[PDB]
Order: C-alpha cells, then structure tokens, then sequence
C-alpha cells in the first residue's frame, strides 16, 4: 500500500517511457528502494547519535551519503541534492 | 480487397453509424428556403431543424429498402428510377 | 506548490519527512534532509532504470525485467559492487 | 425486483464484422 | 530399426538356440516376421532383444523352475499370454484408413498405400502401407474409409446460423438415423425436448437419471441435428477419459457412418491427427464431431478455439462447476452455436455451481445470485428457489427410473455402523491426544480431520503399523494365514466385509468395491489376493487400454473375476458394470452426489436384477457428521426439484 | 516405500544443471554428498532464524516477510 | 532450476524438527530457492576457481571444504 | 397512496388527473386509472428490460437510443406495435440481403 | 528527461 510504484511510474516514464515494467521487476525497485533507505537513515542516525545530535540536517546526510555512495555515484548524487535543496530553499 | 469490397465496408459502416449522413447546414437553408415559400420571416427552433432531419433520413432509407426490395425482384442489382416510382405507388404514395 | 514540485523531485517528501519520524531515526529532522533524500533517491533510481531500460531494449522487449534489471546491474562494477549481496528473485545469473 | 415471464427466443446483439476474405 | 518382438520360440542357450516374433521401427504390425538373433545380427535397438531374452529368462523361470508358484499363478500368466497375444493381433487388424497415396518404390514401380491406423492402437503406430492387404483384411473398414472421405459433414457446409431459429415440439417416432437400438419413450422425449429447446435457440441440460441412455440419446439428437438442423460443421464431445471408447462404441453402433474421431495422445500423435485427420489441403477439417477430455481441450485450447463450434457436448458437466475453472475459462474462450451438458444429478453441492452452470447456457439470463441464497429454512429463499425452479424447468430434462422404466429394478441401500478395533480406538485416541511420540512411532497434525479419518478406515495407512501389530502378534509375519488374519482383525469393517465377502462366495454374487483412498484399494488389492480372489482393480493410475480391457472382461460373462475394486474418483463415474448385483462404499466422500454415481455404475439400463448397497461406517466417528452434511446437500437437490 | 526424500529430492542431475550454471566443466561423483550437507546446514541456518520470527509473531503461519528477514541480515554476513 | 516439491518437502521436513507443526506461505517456499540456488552457484564458481588453480578439470570435495572455509567461515 | 395500495410506481394520481383533463369521458370510474397504470407500466417494464439486454451486448452502462431501436425491432411484437414509429439517432437493424454478398 | 549525471561505459545487453 505504502509503495513507491506510481513514483517507479513516473520516473520510469521520464527515463524510459518505451519501456514497461513487470510487477515483479516494479517490487524489486520498492524493495531497492527501502534498503538504500533505510540504510542511509540508520547511518546517518548513528553519526548524528555519535555527533551527540537529536537532529538530521543536510549535512548529515550529504555526509552520510558520501560514506554510502560509490565516489562517482556520491558526487554526482551529493550535487544532485545540494541543487534540489537550493531550489528547494530558493522557493 | 476486391472491388465492390468498398460497397460492403459502407453498408457496415452506416448501418454501424446512427450519426447524421447529410450536410446540416444546406439542410437547414433549404428547408426554411421552403417555407418561405409557404409562408415568409418564419423563424425555427434549431430542434425543429434536427426532427425534420431525422424524419427525412429515416423516410429515405425506408423508400431505398423498398427500391433495393424491388430491384433485386428485378433480378439486377443497380437500382432504377422506375424501381422508385414502382415502389412508391405500391406505397400508394 | 508542494514541497516536491517546490524542489521539482518527484517522490513524497511528506511520507518519507513523515517516515524520518515513524522510524525513530531522530526526534527532530530538518527540513532540507528529506528534500536532500529524496533527491538523491530519484538520482539513483534513474541511473539504475535507464541501465534496465537498455537491457530491455537491447533484449527487444519494451518490459522491464528482473533478468534486464539483474544484467544491468552485474554491468556496472559501481552498482555491482554497491549491491554484491542484493539478490534478484528470478534475476538470472 | 421486476421480470420478465413471457416465454421468448434466445436473441443477442452484435454491431461489429470483419471483413475475413475480402482480401 | 528394431521393434520389439510379439512373441517368442525355439543363457548362452537362451541367446543362441531361439527366435523371436520381431516388429520394426517403420512397418506396421502385420509386418511382423520370426527372426533370431545372427540373422538379425547387430541393429539398431538390440537391447529391446536383450530386455526380452530377460523377460524370457525370468518367464521361464518362473514357468519352470520356481516350485512354489501356484496353479492359478500359471493361469494367470497363461491368460497374461493369451490376452496380450490376441491384443497384438488385434494391433494387426486396422481399424481406420486416414487417407491414400500413390509412391514411388526403389523399384521404379509405384504402389497405393493407405495410411492405417490399427485396432486399440492410435496414429503414432498409423501409417502407410500397401492398399494390398487392408482391402482383403478389412473391406468393411475400406468402405468405411470411403465413407469418412467423402460424408460432407464439414464446417465450410453451415452458415451462422444464430440470427435465426426456428420452432420444434415433440414428437413420437423412432430416429431414422439410428442403428444401434430401440429407443423408448424417455429416450426419445429426450430428443425431443433438446430439439425444442434448440428451437427456442437454447442451450440445455440432460439429467434424466444416471445411466438412463443419455449417451445413446445425445448421439441421437446430434445425428438429428445434423440432419435435420444440417449442423454439419465441427461438434466437439467433451467426456472423461474412461468414458471415451464408450461414447466412440456408441457412434460404431448407432451411427457407424458419421465421420467422427476421437482426440489423444502424445504431441506426434494429436499433430499427425490435426495434419491428416482434421486438414484437407493445409485449413478445413474432414471430421463433423471430435470427441475430447477435459486436458485434451487445454493441450490445444487455441488451436480447437479457432474452429467455429457449431455444438458443445459436456457428460458429467458437473465437471464445470464455476466460472474460473480453467476448463470453464476455455470453454467460454472457444465460441459456439449450441451448448448442452448432460449430468445425471444437476448439482453436487451449492447454487453457485448451477447458477455458473445456467450462466454458461445463457450467461447473465437469469437472476441467480448470493443476495437470495440457500438458508436452511426461509420463506424468501424457498420462495426464490421455487422461482427459479420454474424458471429453469424448461431448460431441464429430469426423470428417474422410477418414472422412466419400472422394468429396472431397485436398489437396497443400507448403512453398515461397525465398532472400531483396539488398534483403531488407539490411533484415533492418539490423534484426539497429541502424541508426537506416537507419531514417531508411526508424523503431521497439519490436518487432523484426514489423519484421523484415514485412521478410521485402516491404521495399515501408517507404515509402522503394519511392523508392529504382526510383531505383537509375534506370528503375524511369519506365514501368509497369520498375516491375513493380523491384518483382517485390524478394522472391524475390515471383519464385517470379510464375512460378507465370504457369503457372497458362497452365494457366487458379483461386487463392486469403492473407495476414496487408493492406499486403502491396495491393502484391500494385497487382501483379495492373499485370500485367492479373482478380481479386478481400477483406479486413475492405469491408462486407458488396461483399464477398458478390464472393464470389457469383468462386463465378460465368462469372467472369473468375481470383485471389481474401484477409486471413486476415476471408478466411480460414467462407467455400467452391468455384471455386478452389489455395490459396498468403504467411506461416503462429503458429496453425496458421488456416491450416487457410484451407485450408478451398477444401476443402469443394462443392470439384469435387483442390486443391493452397503455404506461401512465405523460407530461414534466423523462420517456420520459428513453424512449429515451430505445429506444437507441432497436437502438442497430436494428444495430445488 | 523405504527412500527419505530430503536428501534424494536434491539429485544429480539438478546438481549437474547447478554445476553447469556455475561454469563447472567436470565433477568428481563425490561432490554431491558434501553439496547436500552444505545445503542443509546452509537452509538450516537460515529457517531456524525464520521459525523464531514466527514464534515472535506467535503465529503458526511463516510467511515470506519472516524468510526476507532472517534472509537479509543471514545472506549479507554469509 | 531445482525443483519445487522436493525442495519444500526438505524444508518442511527441517522446520518439523525445530517447531513440529508449521505452516508455510508457497512464496517462503519460492524465497528459499531463489537462495539456494544463488548460495550454490556462488560456492560452484568458487570451487571451480580453485580446481582450475590446483589445474584440475573436475571439481574436488577438496576444494568445497576450501571455498567455504575461505569464504563462508 | 393509492399508488401503494396498489403497490404500483406510476403516479395514479397524476394519470386520473390527465384522465379528466383530456376530456375522454364525462365520468371516469375509481378503477380506471389503476388499471391502466398498471399496464402501462407493466409495459415499460417490458420494453426496458429488452433494452437493458441490448445495453448488455453493447457492453454500456448507459442506455442510448440505438439500443431501443435494436431491442424494440429485435421484438416483433412490439416492432408490429410501432410499424410506423421512429426515433432519433435510431438506426437500421444491420442486415445484409444475401444475393448482395459474394 | 530525468538525464543521468555519470558518464560510464556503454553498454550491449541484447
Ligand atoms: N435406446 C437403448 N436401447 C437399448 N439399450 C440402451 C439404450 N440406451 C442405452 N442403453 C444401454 O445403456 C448403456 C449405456 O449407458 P448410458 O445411458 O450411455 O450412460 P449415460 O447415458 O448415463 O452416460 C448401454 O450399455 C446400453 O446397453
Ligand atoms: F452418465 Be451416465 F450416468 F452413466
Ligand atoms: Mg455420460
């Protein structure tokens, strides 16, 4: 129910609208989608713990991302969200 | 496909169809071009336009069944204006 | 406008600014963090798809598939070696 | 609530054809 | 290539000394020749040769040599030699020519072959052999052939017929058409209401009582409506499996002359039946009727669903009994003029299936939904079921033999209570406890009702019980009598049929045997034998020679084989065993229906005399409540007639 | 009927077809007996984890989120 | 590849000795192959690299004992 | 109401309204209009039933003029009822002389 | 639309 397929939709859409997706191909992405998440959120919980912090900024997980990502992948991701965030802010 | 083939694709398709199969607009001015000749200035109610078209349409396809009835007694497929006036004065019309 | 189309992202920021919370991760988030996730989320996710998207069509097939997803992944040593221990039911080898 | 009980023939209805050996 | 070999005559002995009735890879069965082995020197499948130079090793062995073997054990590998014998020469008789051909020969000469099936044999065996022989072997099959060739009853001969129908009403005459007996009255009312109701355009259903000539009569009404109603393109017969040579004997005796066939076998044998059985000039199909099974349909469900269908056929229909099943799915994705399904009891178990039933006749027609629904007493729902009644009546047949022929006489029923053993009384305790070290001395509680059930018809079904009873017994294991004795004690119905079994050895009475559990038919199998009864068995598990030939010896008046033992499941449906008077049920199944049908294999236009039925039910045990609730069940078939 | 399935079901022919989609070009026929004791203690480490899911679920059903479970944490260690 | 019911009458058959009565869903039956299969074929390909690196064709038991000390322990 | 007296929908009231509107007769008798309510409604019933069928074949939710046409000239009897009636947006019954095809 | 940052090698998986 809580599920990302609509999102895997329009993404998929504005990447491959050639393409369709079998449903199980489309779990596969919700179950992908969950690990990466909850494995940067646990991370960057667990740095914000040893920072002492009880709050998750940006910094956090832009750092937690650069721990996490292939050093292409990280950056690329890292200007990927430091450009929606300013966007983001800008507004 | 094989000629005549285009006869068979209309008939489906018009038999299919309900819609209207005549120009509206050249219609509605030569009914009213008509009345003025009974009567002039009459204005109309569009809907009166439109029951008088369907009446029409329906009246002549009827009168074209009748005509196809009698050609194909005739043994000929083409229709003849004579297979009109035969059917109409059957109709006693 | 929505926080989404404000950062132009297209995943729910709410739900996973919501989730930051359910899952306990901290009693405070800030507002930048979920935009921040979400962007990197929609960035890793399309290069992954657009990978599968030529598997797929490379294979002709206009689906998806976890054989074209599984293929694509192998293909890159970075996302590879990112999910060495992901497995891909019915993803052959 | 209301039916039908005259006694009837089986009748169904079908508007579309294809055109199988006009070739 | 080698082929291998009919029979054998006059180790190393073995090897050089004999010879052998060889076939060949690529000959018909008539071409079969005495060979031996340095005339036929190394060829291709030798080792066929050498698996039958074992055989003949072991027959003689066991012939000749084993001083133990019964008699009667010879007789029976005696008729095991004959039997099988004249069922080769039955494979060198043709049955069907398919078409004709001229080739060239090495020769430069030419010859017309015909290609030819062969008697219980099919078109993997059929092939082309030289017209030469099949017209002074079979001239009737020749004839018969010109016959198939040439009938014109094929699909481009019958239009769509569906924008019309015109009217039909009773009538009084035998059918013209029929060669294969007298129908009366029922029967031909049969054909008349079905040819009223296919003049209203309908599709109908047939449950005049089970073996109340439904076959001969749709045979009969198909024939009409060929003729009358020129319903030359394709019907397809749906029937089950064991049932198939019958209906096809029906067509051989009351309609010879219709070109029909029936449709099995491997992908080479229904690929050679599709290219030269149904094409001409590949499409149009050469035959008016196929007769099919249900997995038959799915085995080509696309492939038969590009025929336009002009009539669909369903014996025991209830085969259908909702709408996903994946027959009914591929029954509704082929497309047809005419439906008719023809069950000796409409519905088994629940409206649902005869409102999926009356949707497949006429889908969405009739107002048959949950909303008004069987409570067991209800103004509303007796009202509505009445309703329904009368609307369905017309597109009913149902009579009992009762009405149809008094002539058939009566069935006794009656239920057997019989106390459980100790060994019993211990497992079922032992299931009512939980005694996981019970269960490792023999292993699930996963579902107790089957367990303990299973139980109460025989702890044997537990392999560990079979050990430690004949060991307690201590004597048990040790001679064949304390075996049979350690296992007959073990189920007090067990005892009970034992002495009835006996009476009716005495009385010379012919019997059938039913049951649900196939392990239960094989301890029962292993007792017949023990105790020397000839008898024979039938379950799912035998194909369908072995299985017709045995229906065809025990239906023998000649035959010795006094028992039949049967499944429910396969055994208990389409089949007359006209040479049984007794029918006994080891375990009713929760749908009494079943037992019905059951009850007619024995009871049946063919039946000669009074047949009595007996029901083993164990006392204070679970299948009185399964009774009851089967019993509930015919209360809805009550409230629906 | 005297075989246990548990070992047989896994048989040398579907070993083979596993050895073969592991690029194995020949086998020693003794492979096949460490294989099936591997297998076991391999499934056995895993479902043992799966039944005490379900006892903490106290369901008796095991489910397909149980195996994910004792799955993800077991196959990345391993 | 490998096949269905024998696989999941093994799994039962283990789960009966740590529970004694279960049920399970058919997919935990699918999940369990799909692990399997993808366990056995890592562990193959390991063991083939090391029978290529004793330089033998065939496989050794040998070398499983050597592939899953290495790796698994 | 009367209506549900007699457990009819059609509005009694109105139609012995209109009875006596349309000048018909000088007296009109109290059973009149039940009865004809009755079979008026009776045979709407019927009609709607066949184009509700007819709804069902062409696979719509809503009915529409062409499935009336079809529906009503599918049943003689009402087709003998309406020989000379006519609707909108009505349409032949597609038919096709055979002579005419190859 | 939603173009990929990485440049990496290409790829035939047909
Ligand atoms: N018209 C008939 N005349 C004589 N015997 C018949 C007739 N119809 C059926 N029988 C007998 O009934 C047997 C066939 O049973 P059948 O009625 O075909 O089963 P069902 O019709 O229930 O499938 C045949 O052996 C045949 O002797
Ligand atoms: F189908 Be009948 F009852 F044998
Ligand atoms: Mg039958």
């Amino acid at each position: 129910k809580e599920s990302y397929a609509i999102y895997v939709y329009k993404v998929l859409k504005q990447v491959h609208p050639d393409t369709g997706i079998s449903s199980k191909a489309m779990s596969i992405m919700n179950s992908f989608v969950n690990d990466v998440f909850e494995r940067i959120a646990g991370e960057a919980s667990r740095l914000a713990h040893y920072n002492k912090r009880s709050t998750i900024t940006s910094r956090e997980i832009q750092t937690a991302v650069r721990l996490l990502l292939p050093g292409e992948l990280a950056k690329h991701a890292v200007s990927e969200g430091t450009k929606a965030v300013t966007k983001y802010t800008s507004a | 496909y094989r000629p005549g083939t285009v006869a068979l694709r209309e008939i489906r398709r018009y038999q299919k169809s309900t819609e209207l199969l005549i120009r509206k607009l050249p219609f509605q001015r030569l009914v009213r071009e008509i009345a003025q000749d009974f009567k002039t200035d009459l204005r109309f109610q569009s809907s009166a336009v439109m029951a008088l078209q369907e009446a029409s349409e329906a009246y002549l396809v009827a009168l074209f069944e009748d005509t196809n009835l009698c050609a194909i007694h005739a043994k000929r497929v083409t229709i003849m204006p004579k297979d009109i006036q035969l059917a109409r004065r059957i109709r006693g019309e | 406008k929505t926080r989404s189309s404000r950062a132009g992202l297209q995943f729910p920021v709410g739900r996973v600014h919501r989730l930051l919370r359910k899952g306990n991760y901290a009693e405070r988030v800030g507002a930048g963090a979920p935009v921040y996730l979400a962007a990197v989320l929609e960035y890793l996710t399309a290069e992954i798809l657009e990978l599968a998207g030529n598997a797929a069509r490379d294979n002709k097939k206009t689906r998806i598939i976890p054989r074209h997803l599984q293929l694509a992944v192998r293909n890159d040593e970075e996302l590879n070696k990112l999910l060495g221990r992901v497995t891909i039911a019915q993803g052959g080898v | 609530t209301r039916f039908s009980n005259r006694q009837n023939k089986t009748v169904n209805y079908n508007i579309d054809y294809s055109d199988d050996d006009l070739l | 290539g080698i082929d291998i070999v009919i029979n054998h005559r006059l180790l190393n002995n073995c090897k050089e000394n004999y010879e052998f009735l060889i076939k060949w890879t690529d000959e018909s069965h008539l071409h079969n020749t005495w060979e031996t082995y340095e005339s036929i020197g190394q060829v291709r499948g030798l080792k066929r040769l050498d698996n039958y130079c074992k055989q003949f090793i072991i027959e003689d062995q066991q012939v000749r040599l084993d001083p133990y073997v019964t008699a009667e054990d010879i007789e029976i590998m005696d008729m095991e030699r004959e039997r099988r014998l004249d069922e080769f020469e039955e494979f060198h008789v043709p049955e069907r020519i398919i078409d004709s051909q001229r080739a060239s020969l090495e020769d430069g000469t030419s010859q017309l072959q015909y290609l030819v099936k062969w008697r219980r044999l099919n078109y993997d065996e059929a092939t082309w052999e030289n017209a030469t022989d099949i017209v002074k072997l079979a001239p009737e099959q020749v004839k018969h052939f010109q016959n198939r060739e040439n009938s014109k009853i094929l699909p481009q001969y019958s239009s769509n017929y569906t924008s019309q129908r015109p009217r039909f009403e009773k009538l009084s005459v035998q059918p013209p058409f029929i060669k294969g007996g007298e129908l009366r009255d029922f029967q031909l009312t049969g054909i008349n209401w079905m040819a009223f109701l296919w003049s209203k355009g309908d599709n109908g259903i047939l449950a005049d009582e089970m073996g109340l000539g439904k076959t001969v009569q749709t045979v009969a009404f198909i024939s009409w409506l060929i003729f009358a109603r020129r319903q030359n393109g394709p019907h397809i017969i749906v029937v089950p499996l064991s049932t198939m040579p019958a209906w096809l004997d029906t067509f051989e005796k009351w309609a010879p002359d219709l070109n029909c066939i029936c449709y099995m076998g491997n992908q080479k044998s229904r690929d050679t039946i599709r290219e030269y059985e149904f094409y001409t000039n590949p499409k149009t199909m050469k035959f008016n009727v196929l007769l099919t099974t249900y997995e038959y349909i799915l085995k080509d469900r696309a492939e038969l669903g590009s025929i336009k269908w002009q009539f669909m056929a369903v014996d025991e229909a209830h085969r259908l009994k909702n709408a996903e099943s994946s027959l009914y799915e591929s029954l509704n994705s082929f497309k047809v003029a005419n439906r008719m399904l023809i069950t000796g009891t409409p519905l088994q178990n629940n409206i649902k299936e005869l409102a999926a039933l009356v949707n497949f006749l006429m889908p969405g027609r009739f107002t048959i939904d949950q909303e008004i629904d069987f409570e067991n007493q209800d103004e509303e729902q007796e009202e509505y079921i009445h309703d329904l009644h009368r609307r369905i009546q017309p597109f009913i047949l149902r009579r009992l033999k009762k009405d149809v022929e008094k002539s058939l006489p009566s069935k006794t029923e009656r239920i057997l209570r019989v106390e459980l053993s100790d060994v019993q009384t211990e497992y079922y305790k032992n299931i009512l406890t939980k005694n996981y070290s019970a269960l490792t001395a023999g292993f699930s509680l996963l579902n107790i009702m089957n367990e303990l059930k299973k139980a109460s018809n025989h702890p044997y079904l537990f392999d560990n019980a079979e050990e430690r009873v004949l060991q307690k017994f201590g004597d048990g294991k040790m001679t064949r009598e304390n075996v049979l004795r350690g296992l007959i004690m073990s189920s007090g119905k067990m005892v009970l049929l034992d002495q009835l079994l006996t009476r009716l050895k005495k009385d010379g009475h012919r019997v059938l045997i039913f049951s649900q559990m196939v392990r239960m038919l094989d301890i029962l199998g292993d007792y017949l034998s023990i105790k020397g009864i000839n008898f024979q068995r039938l379950d799912g598990t035998v194909p369908s020679a072995q299985r017709r030939i045995s229906i065809d010896h025990f239906n023998s008046p000649d035959s010795n084989d006094f028992v039949f033992l049967l499944s429910t499941r396969a055994g208990g449906l389409g089949i007359n065993l006209m040479t049984a008077d007794t029918v006994v049920i080891f375990d009713s199944d929760w749908n009494p229906q079943a037992d019905l049908q059951a009850m007619a294999r024995a009871h049946r236009i063919g039946q000669k005399n009074h047949v009595m039925v007996y029901r083993l039910v164990s006392k204070d045990t679970v299948e009185e409540e399964v009774l009851e609730r089967a019993r509930k069940k015919m209360i809805l078939e009550y409230a629906i007639i | 009927k005297v075989l246990r399935d548990n070992i047989q079901g896994i048989t040398k022919p579907a070993i083979r077809r596993l050895a073969r989609r592991g690029g194995v070009k020949r086998i020693s026929g003794l492979i096949y007996e460490e294989t099936r004791g591997v297998l076991k203690v391999f499934l056995e480490n895993v479902i043992r984890d799966a039944v005490t899911y379900t006892e903490h679920a106290k369901r008796k059903t095991v489910t397909a989120m149980d195996v994910v479970y004792a799955l993800k944490r077991q196959g990345r260690t391993l």
